[PDB]
């Protein structure tokens, strides 16, 4: 496996939040929503899913709050990179969550890793790639484990 | 009155308070210590997640899933139609857990508490942050 | 990459906050015989496979427990010259290569028992730098075996 | 030899003077450098570990298993039966090397010279106490 | 052109080259002094803004005036329906100007010339895209 | 439970709050203003070193020679022999004086609360800061 | 008299506290017990005094606690060098604590002071005798006033 | 015993250690705080140059006429029949002063354990060498 | 005992604590703090300033009221004929006002913990400080 | 040394926190008359040794007061450099021999009454500090006496 | 002569620029090497003080006595009853010296030169009324 270095989870902490911050408005709705639409483009069967949310009314309130709620689960995860023993309890957490709703698979996270590497180069101003790629692997596999 | 400038202003100084890594937990301390401290039933609330010792990480974790729901809502002040889909939600993972309805407002008071105490205390208005967490919680709760 | 820079340096700091010559020999073997406590439950390797079997109120085994804890402690604090750490790792490799009955799964679960005893006794460490760093120091002593 | 009070003397300063990190590195090189400038002959018997470039990493890992091992040995000072058991480990390893006595001493000539050059006070009287009783237990 | 995406990244990137207080000005006055160093023609144009002395209040005036509406476009990139009137507006301002597509063109260029020159990170992609969008607009 | 790791730990934060000179003034305050405000009876147990001002010269003596006996249990805690002994002593000079049950716990929670609150609450053990400082206090009431 | 200087003080606690500090194991009964050698060694009748404390059996688990307790008292009194007012109480308050402890004399501060500065130039790594001297006179004359 | 190339090693030492001017003097204050440390039992033989306070003019002045005699004697350590004379007057001072070898064991000590703090380079055989020298002619 | 020793150790430790510009709220918000904390029903008492609200302009504007009525009294402590009168003076407006008498040694308190939270705990003066105060809200109270 | 640099530092800076000519005279006044009270009451002392004869509302008094403090002033002040200090202190010690009844044990009564009333208009003072200066200018002036 | 309001700024700005410790004894001596650089026939009056060095203990120890008389009379310069009475003690001293009005002035000069060269503001007409309020009951 890679390794999320020191360098590496300052440099995703920062940037991501320079993004993700509650201070701006607009960015979350367009961010998480450009991330699904990315997410189903490259797993048709994914979107069979995320039945629960009017996956197929993209703009709905009911939508746009469950792709904000999902990636804000990810900007809880990467702010805790700097506290690990506390992501790893927070991981195990998101792992029983998902490992309760059937049909999500361990594959499926590679997909949505997909996504965000699309999506993360558009819209963060600095963005460097493999330190993302590192860094929401070690959270991304902590989710995964079990499936 | 949650008003449209309110809501920008309480967006600002809630991400200037909540802040990033491990600075959130700093105002999650502020918040629980001043919680438990006013309403020491409230703790067992938090049993299965080891509300007895706030500095374990199995209750780090519980603190920082609460901050990071109230940080969505609070980011959604200013959007509304999907603000009252986010609290819907959070109303489902309270609702018949026997929270006393009590809890909701010294919650509230320790936030504000806790953010004024971070960002300063002069000029801060405390209408804003009232008026606009209070419509939050109040789709959580009941 | 794996054990940065920045990974190695909070380690060491980290490390020898907790194990330094300034310390007591009686506080140095507390946490070696801890570390190698946690090492014999995750392996299942047995202790009479040590000089001194095992037995914490035995002074062979208290020094062999030094040795051990030592060669990490040199590892360590060899983590930001990675050709000087692969060189003291390499060395380590062939004594154990002659050592029979140490594999590298065991190799790994005493360094994970380093790792895990450490945030226990300092539980601000920097727990993702200590597995990373303490992985690399792994699959150099374990290498082959 | 080494006394209660003055092994906590040495133990205080030789971790300071040691250091941590690449200062180890660097203090253990010098530490051969003088042992080598103090007995010449003493060179030759590290031909193994690739003596002929001391800033190679092959001797740099040398200098500080040595060095390394006086750590452990000086963190455990204050406990006799464990560093009696250590030191009887360390006599095995060396029997075999041809060793005599002047190497010692030319070792510990070297330590006193490195040593103090890295700190602000230095008890000379204790150091040569308890170096003694280290290489005592090694020389066999 | 220039999708949501792309708008958050230069948003926040002009936003950070662009700065404030007199910052703005020295950015907007090397903004032009770029134009009529990449197209010698332009300077005509702006004889009614005292361009002989391109330090001068009047002109300084009016490159603040011009940068000042750039931030004001790039501000509601993200706003469709507003920026779109927004641009019409300032299209029946040129309208008359006599302007011509290697004008805008070279506008362009201006921009992509001195918006990096004050940024760590620049995304050339998004800023073609997005500058287009306006400078489409307002050729009309 | 009071490990051996755990009285590592304890010790050498003890050390970092307790401090040198002055400092030790600064972690007694803590502990004696936090102490007082939960327990205001327990104040009055002290009005023989002038518990009613604990700025006075009178009751800062006495709450360093508390802080000082409690100093040298924490040192003790990896030497169980000889923390015995100190601990016995240390009850001689606290029976028959009437001091209420109630008053040990309430000092443990306060001089941990200090140190936590001198350190950083941030990872802070306290399951260590209890389960040793439960050892300690036990041996000096009843 | 001597004067126990701003400066004296400063040297005394620094270097004091880096042996003394409960952060370390074992080094304060070896202290503790090597003063109390010294001072029995010194003065044979002095033994005598304390006899309340097992003397004769200096590795017990209550000599060890008696050396550790009356030294840990130097500790508390030394450390309030920056602080005088509070050190004066302090010092009246051992002062009273003595004078209730038949046959314990002046002069026996003298050889208690001697003891200290027989066993602490052998344990602390930076040591200044002038220093010491002066500040462990200044306390010692504040308890062994009224004997 | 000091041979010559020893002796320039310890010549240039010495020098660069003990300095000038009041580093000097801070210098020999230390060295007699060492040996006082090191030899408890020593510090009476001074009681008639005011060691009550090792800060006074008297007992400063005492450690400077001695590290400037040990200077004078390092100053001539190359020239063996001048140093052989100033040692033999030496030894004709102390003569009377009932010392014994403990004492000179100690201050040898001192030495060692001061001057290295104040060096980068510090070679302890070397120093061993020519203080034995010095003391050996001062013993008698 | 009020002294003229004490007298004049207050004037200089009160101008340190109030100082100068906003720092003087500073101190008023400590004060108004705890005092409500201590004292909820005293809140009520400040209807017509906006006591609800520590932080408004119109609370501010009391709070600086208040403290610089006392800054006038600390600063004549040393003049007592004059300060007789800016007592008197003071009674006017609060007598009859329904003002419980318990508010005033609860304002001692809190205005002394504040000031002491300001300048330093070690070494303070809690005689003089309480002395002083004392005689100084004797005088308006009733 | 007794009044060391640092002593003297911290002393001079305590002294003329309390006593600078930026103060009200009045209050200047009431320290020096608390200092004389202390001291009438430590060594028996007769105030009508004194013009003014101690009373606190003649102005002779005050002034008499308002001399021996500034006396003590340039002393304090003059502490870092001792031998101006010596010099003060020896023309001091030479009026005080021209005065009948001045004795060495009451010179340290007042120079004492200082030390304790500053500690008690300025509670952080450095009370070590100031007993240990405050014996060497009685030594000086009181030479003899 | 000399106000309530004159008083208070005088006050503050001698505090100011005398100062503390030895800026005191610094600006004493400047105080009289200007008043002889002022006056050169002021200069033999101080012929029993150690005048012929001016940085002597003895010279430094007149002009603190002088200075620190200024500053106790200028500390109760608000209380009028106090410092004429300690004025009347002063002029009783200097009574029998043969001073004349032109040392006053000379000495008032030297003060209206040195005090404001330590400050930033200096307001010489309330120094020039409290310095003849002095002054003048002195020369009695
Ligand atoms: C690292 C990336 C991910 C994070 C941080 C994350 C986190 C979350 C969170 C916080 C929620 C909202 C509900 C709750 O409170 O538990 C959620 C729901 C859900 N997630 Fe994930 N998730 C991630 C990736 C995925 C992947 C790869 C899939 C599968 C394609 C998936 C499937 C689902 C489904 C089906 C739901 C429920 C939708 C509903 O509310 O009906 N998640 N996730
Ligand atoms: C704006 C205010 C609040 C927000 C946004 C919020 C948010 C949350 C979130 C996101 C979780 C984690 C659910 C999960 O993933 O399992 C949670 C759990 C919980 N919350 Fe809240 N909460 C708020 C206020 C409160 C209050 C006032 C109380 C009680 C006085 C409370 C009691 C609980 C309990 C009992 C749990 C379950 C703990 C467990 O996992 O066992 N919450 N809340
Ligand atoms: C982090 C991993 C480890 C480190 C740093 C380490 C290091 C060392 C060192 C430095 C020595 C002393 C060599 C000497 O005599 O000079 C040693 C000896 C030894 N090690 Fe390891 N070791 C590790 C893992 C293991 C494991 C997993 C086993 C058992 C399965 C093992 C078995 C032994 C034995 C039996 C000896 C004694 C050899 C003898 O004295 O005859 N080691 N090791
Ligand atoms: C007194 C302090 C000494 C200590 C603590 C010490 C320690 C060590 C250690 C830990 C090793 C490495 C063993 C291994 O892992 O293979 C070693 C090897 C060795 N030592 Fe020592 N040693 C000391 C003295 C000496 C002296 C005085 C000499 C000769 C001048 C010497 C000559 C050697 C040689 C030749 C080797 C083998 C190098 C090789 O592998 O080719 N040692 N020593
Ligand atoms: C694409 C970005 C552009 C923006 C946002 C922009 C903006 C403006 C604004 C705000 C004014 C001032 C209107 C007023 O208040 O009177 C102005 C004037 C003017 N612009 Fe533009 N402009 C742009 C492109 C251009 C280009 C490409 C040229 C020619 C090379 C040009 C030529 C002029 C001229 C000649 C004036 C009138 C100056 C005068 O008053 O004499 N503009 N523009
Ligand atoms: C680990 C906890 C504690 C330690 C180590 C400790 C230590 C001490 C020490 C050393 C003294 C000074 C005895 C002397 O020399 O005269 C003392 C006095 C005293 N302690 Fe404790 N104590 C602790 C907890 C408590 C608690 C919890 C209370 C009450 C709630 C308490 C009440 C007192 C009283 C009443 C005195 C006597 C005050 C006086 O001198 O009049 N102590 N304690
Ligand atoms: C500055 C040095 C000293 C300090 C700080 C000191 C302090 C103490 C302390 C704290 C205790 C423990 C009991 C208690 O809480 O009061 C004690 C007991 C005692 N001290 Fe001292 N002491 C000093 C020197 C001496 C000397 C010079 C003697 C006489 C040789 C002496 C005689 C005793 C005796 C007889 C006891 C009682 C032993 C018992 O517990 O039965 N002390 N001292
Ligand atoms: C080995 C280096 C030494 C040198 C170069 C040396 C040098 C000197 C010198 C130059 C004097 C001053 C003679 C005079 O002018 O009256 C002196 C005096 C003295 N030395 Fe040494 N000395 C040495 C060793 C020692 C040792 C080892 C001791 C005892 C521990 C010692 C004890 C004394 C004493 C007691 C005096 C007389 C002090 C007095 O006048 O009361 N010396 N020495
Ligand atoms: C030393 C203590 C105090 C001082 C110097 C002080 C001073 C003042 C001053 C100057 C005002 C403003 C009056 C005006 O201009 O209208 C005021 C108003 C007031 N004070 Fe006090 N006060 C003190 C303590 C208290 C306390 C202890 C209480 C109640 C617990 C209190 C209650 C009030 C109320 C009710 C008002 C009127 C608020 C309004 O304007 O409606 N005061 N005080
Ligand atoms: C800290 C100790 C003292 C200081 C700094 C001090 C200083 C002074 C100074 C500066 C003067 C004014 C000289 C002048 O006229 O220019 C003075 C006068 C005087 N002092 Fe002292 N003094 C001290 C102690 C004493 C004591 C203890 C006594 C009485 C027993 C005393 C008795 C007098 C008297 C009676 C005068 C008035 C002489 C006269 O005006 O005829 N002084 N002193
Ligand atoms: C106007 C401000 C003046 C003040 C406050 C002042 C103050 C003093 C004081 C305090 C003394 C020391 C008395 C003692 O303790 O013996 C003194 C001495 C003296 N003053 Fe003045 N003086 C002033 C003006 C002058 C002037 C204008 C002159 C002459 C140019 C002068 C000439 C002398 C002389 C000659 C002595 C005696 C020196 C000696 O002892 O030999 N003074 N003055």
């Amino acid at each position: 496996s890679s390794c999320c270095s020191s360098e590496d989870r300052a440099n995703v902490m920062h940037n991501w939040d320079a993004a993700w911050s509650a201070a701006y408005s607009d960015r979350r709705v367009a961010l998480a929503q450009a991330v699904f639409a990315s997410l189903f483009s490259r797993d048709a069967a994914a979107q069979g899913l995320f039945s629960g949310v009017s996956a197929d009314n993209p703009d709905s309130a009911d939508f746009r709050a469950h792709c904000v709620r999902v990636v804000n689960g990810l900007d809880v995860a990467i702010n805790m990179l700097n506290d690990p023993a506390v992501l790893n309890e927070q991981l195990a957490h998101l792992s029983a969550q998902h490992q309760a709703r059937a049909g999500v698979a361990a594959a499926h996270f590679d997909v949505m890793a997909e996504a965000f590497a699309e999506v993360m180069p558009q819209v963060s101003s600095c963005f460097s790639s493999d330190s993302w790629n590192r860094c929401f692997a070690r959270i991304a596999n902590g989710i995964s484990a079990g499936l | 009155d949650c008003t449209s400038l309110n809501r920008l202003l309480v967006k600002r100084q809630w991400a200037e308070a909540y802040g990033e890594g491990t600075n959130r937990e700093l105002l999650g301390n502020r918040i629980w210590e001043d919680l438990f401290a006013n309403m020491p039933d409230a703790r067992g609330l938090f049993s299965r997640v080891n509300g007895n010792d706030i500095d374990s990480s199995e209750f780090q974790a519980h603190s920082l899933r609460v901050l990071g729901g109230l940080d969505m809502c609070v980011a959604s002040l200013d959007d509304v139609p999907v603000l009252n889909a986010l609290l819907a939600r959070l109303n489902s993972q309270h609702d018949s857990r026997g929270i006393p309805a009590a809890g909701y407002p010294a919650f509230v008071a320790s936030a504000i508490s806790a953010v004024r105490a971070t960002v300063g205390a002069r000029s801060f208005d405390n209408d804003a942050w009232n008026s606009c967490m209070n419509q939050i919680v109040s789709g959580i709760s009941g | 990459e794996c054990c940065s820079r920045g990974d190695a340096e909070v380690v060491i700091s980290e490390w020898d906050q907790v194990f330094n010559a300034a310390m007591a020999g009686s506080s140095e073997s507390a946490i070696g015989v801890a570390i190698f406590d946690v090492f014999f439950t995750s392996s299942g390797v047995s202790p009479s496979m040590f000089p001194g079997g095992g037995d914490s109120s035995s002074a062979e085994f208290l020094a062999q427990v030094s040795r051990v804890i030592s060669g990490a402690d040199i590892a360590i604090n060899s983590l930001t010259n990675r050709a000087t750490c692969d060189s003291l790792l390499s060395h380590l490799n062939a004594q154990h290569k002659a050592i029979s009955g140490v594999t590298g799964a065991a190799v790994t679960h005493l360094s994970e028992a380093i790792s895990s005893v450490v945030a226990q006794v300092l539980p601000s460490a920097h727990i993702d730098a200590w597995g990373y760093c303490m992985a690399y120091i792994a699959a150099g002593i374990g290498a082959g075996l | 030899v080494c006394n209660r009070l003055e092994q906590i003397l040495v133990k205080t300063q030789w971790a300071q003077s040691y250091g941590e990190a690449e200062n180890r590195a660097a203090f253990s090189r010098d530490l051969f450098s003088e042992l080598f400038n103090i007995q010449g002959s003493s060179r030759a018997l590290f031909s193994g570990v690739g003596v002929d470039d001391m800033n190679s990493a092959a001797f740099t890992a040398h200098c500080l298993r040595v060095t390394g091992a006086l750590n452990r040995l000086i963190s455990q000072l204050d406990q006799q039966a464990t560093i009696n058991a250590d030191l009887a480990h360390l006599a095995g390893q060396h029997a075999s090397r041809n060793l005599d006595a002047s190497n010692f001493a030319a070792m510990g000539q070297a330590v006193m010279s490195v040593v103090p050059t890295h700190l602000d006070c230095f008890n000379q009287h204790a150091w040569g106490e308890c170096y003694e009783r280290i290489a005592s237990g090694i020389s066999g």
